[PDB]
RNA sequence: UAGCUAGUAGGUGGGGUAACGGCUCACCUAGGCGACGAUCCCUAGCUGGUCUGAGAGGAUGACCAGCCACACUGGAACUGAGACACGGUCCAGACUCCUACGGGAGGCAGCAGUGGGGAAUAUUGCACAAUGGGCGCAAGCCUGAUGCAGCCAUGCCGCGUGUAUGAAGAAGGCCUUCGGGUUGUAAAGUACUUUCAGCGGGGAGGAAGGGAGUAAAGUUAAUACCUUUGCUCAUUGACGUUACCCGCAGAAGAAGCACCGGCUAACUCCGUGCCAGCAGCCGCGGUAAUACGGAGGGUGCAAGCGUUAAUCGGAAUUACUGGG
């Protein structure tokens, strides 16, 4: 019962990935919030003064011309958040990064 | 700047009262000195002068004067108040 | 505070230094007041190794000269009865 | 830094044999001497004076296989030395480690000598040496080490000192390879042809 | 002669100015390089030497003379100016360098290849 | 709001992940934090150009001495940035499972390893291969550095990879995606200020990376010498103009020690 | 640039500085500097020294070292023996940053590194192993000074890129009076060798000290404590996969740059044709170019070679040596 593997179990990863026009900004913006802390063209980190745990996240540009980022940062990060709208659907962004997140 | 050691200047201020309040009654003294002088009172001159004396003579001591001046306010003080007796 | 101190000189990776009367303020390689002998610590059993006039050196103990370790230990290398 | 290239086309160049192709052959008689330099070398040239001097220059440069440089380095240290210039530049060109191991005979030509030098074989006082420029000081003993004595290329070639002139101020033993050096060579014993105040010349302007 | 009147003004040596009035002696300029035109040159020439007026980094307006054989400039394409007076033109006291910017070297040059910026033949 | 409780109560502890040799679990030694992205950064006054890494096995130490494995390196790396808010933070040491934020000047790669001696690499490096987009022509052809720089800076990058011709000017923007627009807006930065707009140029099929052994391919730089480019990092591709010419390419049969860089 | 100066010049007295001192105030006189350049403008850190020159001289003073001055700009004070202060204070100004907008933070002309400038200049590296500096009795702590490591042929120096033999005087190129010559012992072939790189093993020196223990001599009442000297043990290296030595393999991985009319070293052919062009000066090219371009050959220098920029000599063409 060392603290070092106890807090080892308090790192925890997800990501986010998405369709184009989801809302991966105002989410991130607004976990920004609950721990007292064109478009989309950056990758931004955020590691958390959360309460229980310190999870972190990494951001991607979502597109297909874009997200060559996501094809290896996919595979840094254990967990996986899908956004998808009702408007949009399962579109083909979705089946290629589901045919990514299913190989691991 | 960010310095572990800022400890000198705050110091130094709890110098730049003490000593030179030290200094200021010690001149004030001196200026006592010189209001006989504006008198014509031997006998307060020298009074004044033994008053003065061993106050300066310890400035002189402890490094804040260096025991040049103060022989020099000994000095001509001294002429002054043998000349005006 | 005068001090009797080496001074490091020589080339990159041959070590020459010079046993040397200087004030504490100066730099290693800046103003000394004379030099007295020299060490050379690569110097291998040969014709000379080390030059040390303890004439001068007794004149500046006898002016208040720190003497530092090296030179302490040159003094023990150029030995009174040895 | 070496020239490794024609080494026959210098002794043509100059006209004289700058002994380059000594070898175990004797004097060859292959290329054509003294008449054909190259593919003009039917023409006779107006040969001024700065042409004699350069070409004494490099006649005596191609013999000793030193480049320019080091020659005026050569040229430098021999104009503070005492005595007259002219025998000091000699004396220091004569003074090469290769060009004692040359006159020893160990080795048929000069680059042969040069590489034996480089290749850690020849040893001075004990001392291996790699630099064919070393300055050789009086009274040193040269020899060849023992995991590099007699692998046939020195054993033929030291025939070849059985037809040189053997100068004085260098003695071989012939059994076990080590040379012994000698005082510095007089003028009037090395090679009598070269001219050094053409050099002199060359080298004052 | 007359030495006293050395004593009073002294000797004063001839100070030469420079050929090229290069801004406290630089080797190389560089410059806007524009107006690209054809100079008939001075009397035993008789020929069309391309020239540049170079609009220096410095202020200077200085005009290069463009050597070898074709070049790609039009108003524009910063190069580098070098030193040296051509002895051809009325004006025109220095060189363009080939292998520098924007104007690239002379094409299928063997010998003489360090001037004019012509690499090795690679083939 | 309800999305934390889930976060606590679902995701488990973090996954060993693959090496050639087996799985590194996050209880061990030996630091495994090897660069995913060399991020087209925001530049103040310097670059530092990024790096994340994968440092869930092991707790940090604040002078802790890295090796780098592909150049087999003692390096040592006492700076490394906490990305507390999004703002860069101070030199902090944390606990096992974050990311850092290192400072690099061309020396590290996309997915360079790092261990203190198992000298083993991971099955990482998804990254694809281009699709040629147009050039560099140098509008407002003043101060060449800035692009002859800074765009190198950028030819790390798994987006951009910058290709050199041999004739200096015409230098080839790699992309993989379609949009080259932020590269443009990449261009109005402190160091960036050479507009370069874009027009239409055919240069077709990705410029296939390859790199032969030695005493073989001289002879095949020597032969066509007018068909060559230097590339983003010092490399010589062919040069892409068709599928013919690759066909001519596989004719020539350059054995090689094949690398991909992609 | 021919007049400059009014605390200006001197004296008396008071004050002030570690100390003489118009350093500073009260009074008196009109002095003081200057054509052997006073006041004004521009430029410039100074020197030992560097380069060149037989010498006298000329430019320079970048690196090593001494002094002075400065720390975004200016002004001012305290601490102390020493600052009117790089990493100390305050105020005034300018430029950035945060703010909850009440108010604060900053000064790389330090080592690194970035923007801009420019033709042009480096790594956000290791360690106190050695010296030196600071504090401590000492052990120990800091040291971007330093000892190094990485890059740049920037300068100097050295080594190698093979050597010996080898004519059918081979093939190809160039010239030709088409006889032949040149490239050319050059290359191929044969026999040896491996400097330096690659790999595998030993391996100094920069290392003196310091710590523990023991013995002896001082000290003292003291065989206890402490100083010093022998003597026993464990040892202290970033460089460092060190210098250097041995072994493996195979000539195997390693040669370019300028010039060829004269100055000044070296000759022809072909293509244009006062055009393309070269050029440091005289200078060439106008259909037979030793000058442009290409080829062959040669010359010179060599991991450097040419060009450009600056200084001196030649230039006795700034003449004091040494002119009219």
């Amino acid at each position: 019962l060392s603290p070092y593997l106890q807090e080892v179990a308090k790192r925890r990863t997800f990501a986010i990935i998405s369709h184009p026009d989801a809302g991966k900004t105002t989410i991130t913006e607004k976990v920004l919030l609950f721990g007292q802390a064109g478009i989309s063209i950056t990758t931004s980190v955020m590691q958390f003064p959360y309460h229980d745990c310190l999870v972190n996240l990494l951001d991607t540009p979502g597109h297909e011309d874009f997200s060559e980022d996501t094809y290896r940062t996919l595979t840094a990060v254990d967990c996986c958040l899908m956004v998808i709208d009702a408007a949009k659907g399962v579109e083909d962004r979705t089946r290629k990064l589901m045919e990514v997140t299913r190989l691991r | 700047n960010i310095k572990s050691a800022k400890k000198r200047a705050i110091q130094s201020e709890k110098a730049r009262k003490h000593n030179a309040s030290r200094r200021s009654m010690m001149r004030t003294f001196i200026k006592k000195v010189y209001a006989a002088i504006e008198a014509g009172d031997k006998a307060a001159a020298q009074k004044a002068f033994n008053e003065m004396q061993p106050i300066v003579d310890r400035q002189a001591a402890k490094g804040l004067i260096h025991k040049n001046k103060a022989a020099r306010h000994k000095a001509n003080l001294t002429a002054q108040i043998n000349k005006l007796a | 505070m005068v001090t009797i101190r080496l001074a490091r000189h020589g080339a990159k990776k041959r070590p020459f230094y010079q046993v040397v009367v200087a004030d504490s303020r100066n730099a290693r390689n800046g103003r000394f007041i004379e030099r007295v002998g020299f060490f050379n610590p690569i110097a291998s059993e040969k014709e000379e190794g080390t030059r040390l006039d303890l004439d001068r050196i007794a004149h500046w103990v006898g002016q208040g000269a720190t003497i530092s370790d090296r030179v302490a230990a040159l003094i023990k290398e150029v030995n009174k009865a040895a | 830094a070496r020239y490794l290239g024609p080494k026959l086309k210098l002794s043509r160049r100059e006209g004289t044999d700058l002994f380059l192709k000594s070898g175990v052959r004797a004097i060859d008689t292959k290329c054509k001497i003294e008449q054909a330099p190259g593919q003009h070398g039917a023409r006779k040239p107006r040969l001024s004076d700065y042409g004699v001097q350069l070409r004494e220059k490099q006649k005596v440069r191609r013999i000793y296989g030193v480049l320019e440089r080091q020659f005026r380095n050569y040229y430098k240290e021999a104009a503070r030395l005492k005595g007259n210039t002219g025998e000091n530049l000699l004396a220091l060109l004569e003074g090469r480690l290769d060009n004692v191991v040359y006159r020893m005979g160990f080795g048929a030509t000069r680059a042969e000598a040069r590489q034996l030098v480089s290749h850690k074989a020849i040893m001075v006082n004990g001392r291996v040496v790699n630099i064919a420029s070393y300055q050789v000081s009086p009274n040193d003993v040269v020899s060849i080490r023992e995991k590099a004595k007699k692998q046939s290329r020195v054993k033929a070639a030291l025939e070849l000192a059985e037809q040189r002139e053997k100068p004085t101020w260098l003695e071989v033993d012939a059994g076990k390879m080590e040379g012994t050096f000698k005082r510095k060579p007089e003028r009037s014993d090395l090679s009598a042809d070269i001219n050094e105040h053409l050099i002199v010349e060359l080298y004052s302007k | 002669a007359t030495v006293n009147q050395l004593v009073r003004k002294p000797r004063a040596r001839k100070v030469a100015k420079s050929n090229v009035p290069a801004l406290e002696a630089c080797p190389q300029k560089r410059g806007v390089c524009t107006r690209v035109y054809t100079t008939t040159p001075k009397k035993p020439n008789s020929a069309l030497r391309k020239v540049c007026r170079v609009r220096l980094t410095n202020g200077f307006e200085v005009t290069s003379y463009i050597g070898g054989e074709g070049h790609n400039l039009q108003e524009h394409s910063v190069i580098l100016i070098r030193g040296g007076r051509v002895k051809d033109l009325p004006g025109v006291r220095y060189h363009t360098v080939r292998g520098a910017l924007d104007c690239s070297g002379v094409k299928d040059r063997k010998q003489a290849r360090s001037k004019y910026g012509v690499k090795r033949p690679k083939a | 709001d309800h999305m934390l409780d889930g976060l606590v109560e679902w995701a488990p502890a973090p996954m060993p992940r693959q090496t050639d040799t087996r799985t590194v679990e996050a209880s061990e030694d030996k630091f495994t934090g090897f660069v995913f992205k060399i991020q087209a950064n925001m530049d103040p006054k310097h670059r530092d150009r990024v790096a994340f890494m994968r440092v869930v096995s092991g707790k940090y130490e604040k002078g802790m001495k890295l090796r780098q494995v592909r150049t087999a390196k003692d390096v040592v790396i006492s700076d490394a940035l906490t990305f507390m808010a999004g703002d860069r933070s101070h030199v902090e040491e944390a606990y096992p499972g974050d990311i850092l934020g290192l400072h690099n000047h061309g020396t590290i790669q996309i997915g360079d390893t790092f261990t203190q001696g198992e000298m083993m690499k991971f099955t990482g490096i998804p990254n694809f291969a281009p699709e040629l987009f147009r050039r560099i022509r140098l509008k407002d052809p003043l101060k060449q550095k800035q692009l002859l720089k800074g765009l190198v800076q950028l030819s790390e990058e798994g987006a951009v990879q910058v290709f050199r011709p041999i004739s200096n000017n015409d230098l080839i923007v790699g992309a993989v995606g379609v949009l080259q627009f932020d590269v443009v807006v990449a261009r109005l930065k402190s160091e960036y200020n050479v507009e370069a707009v874009y027009e239409s140029v055919n240069v077709a099929t990705a410029r296939w990376v390859e790199c032969a052994d030695a005493k073989k391919f001289e002879e095949f730089k020597r032969k066509n010498e007018s068909q060559l480019a230097l590339d983003g990092g010092d490399n010589l591709a062919y040069i892409a103009t068709s599928m013919v010419n690759l066909r001519l390419a596989q004719e020539r049969y350059p054995d090689v020690q094949f690398h991909q860089t992609r």
